[PDB]
């Protein structure tokens, strides 16, 4: 009963040296209406190439919207998500690439 | 041969010396190529050995790009190598679908990579965009502290 289509990030810009923030879209008729617990936001940076490197936030179904923190000033990041249910996870979404501003 | 003295480009320079869209560098944005249409299947895959390709995509779209684009990068493997035996060409962003570059960005069109060293040294980057150059791509860009941009004319 997981959810199948993933969201899809729509934008991806940074908020300030150690801070990402993401916006997406997620349409629950593409999983034909199933019901999630919300989402799970994977973050690396750019200079790995390790599926093992990935970090993971969880946000609640309602929300549309997060900010990664926590992260280093100056640095790219590769960013993908998932919805999540009981059943499971669906596919990843598009996966982005963004930096982090430089330190002022 | 050995490795070559270089001149490196610096931090966001960028070669020949005019905007990436003018006539004398990679010339303009012709729009972007989605997987669903007919233009998509005039891409097709660099299966070069000698290149790391990232494919944090999972799906192969970092090897998509012109025909223009792959002999230019095919090129900078193997001076990639020359200057740095042990070290690779590596490409984090060939054609894209994911669709954080702007709008008119290249990369929708298989015109462009984005590349580091396989090391991901830093203090390479000045010199792989010299080498970038030197391979023959249109435009050349070190855009980022992460990776230098390349890109070519339209074939
Ligand atoms: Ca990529
Ligand atoms: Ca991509
Ligand atoms: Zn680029």
């Amino acid at each position: 009963e997981r959810p199948v289509a993933g969201p899809y990030i729509t934008f991806t810009d940074a908020v300030n040296e150690t801070t990402i923030m993401l916006k997406w879209m997620y349409i629950p008729a593409s999983n034909n209406n199933t019901p999630i617990h919300g989402f799970y936001i994977y973050y690396r940076p750019t200079d790995s190439d390790n599926d093992s490197d990935y970090k993971k936030d969880m946000v609640e179904g309602d929300k549309y919207w997060h900010s990664i923190s926590h992260l280093q000033p100056e640095t790219s990041y590769d960013i993908k998500m998932q919805c999540f249910n009981e059943g499971g996870e669906s596919e990843f979404s598009n996966v982005m690439i963004c930096e982090t501003k430089a330190r002022k | 041969r050995p490795p070559r003295k270089l001149v490196p480009l610096a931090y966001k320079q960028f070669s020949p010396n005019v905007p990436e869209k003018t006539l004398g560098a990679s010339g303009r944005y012709e729009g972007k190529i989605a997987r669903s249409s007919e233009r998509f299947k005039e891409l097709t895959p660099n299966y070069n050995p000698d290149i790391i390709f990232k494919d944090e995509e999972n799906t192969g779209a970092d090897r998509l790009m012109t025909q223009r684009c792959k002999d230019r990068l095919n090129s900078l493997a193997i001076s990639v190598m020359n200057q740095w035996p042990g070290v690779k060409l590596r490409v984090t962003e060939g054609w894209d679908e994911d669709g954080h570059h702007s709008e008119e960005s290249l990369h929708y069109e298989g015109r462009a990579v984005d590349i580091t060293t396989s090391d991901r040294d830093r203090n390479k980057y000045g010199l792989l965009a010299r080498l970038a150059v030197e391979a023959g791509f249109d435009w050349v860009y070190y855009e980022s502290k992460a990776h230098v941009h390349c890109s070519v004319k339209s074939e």
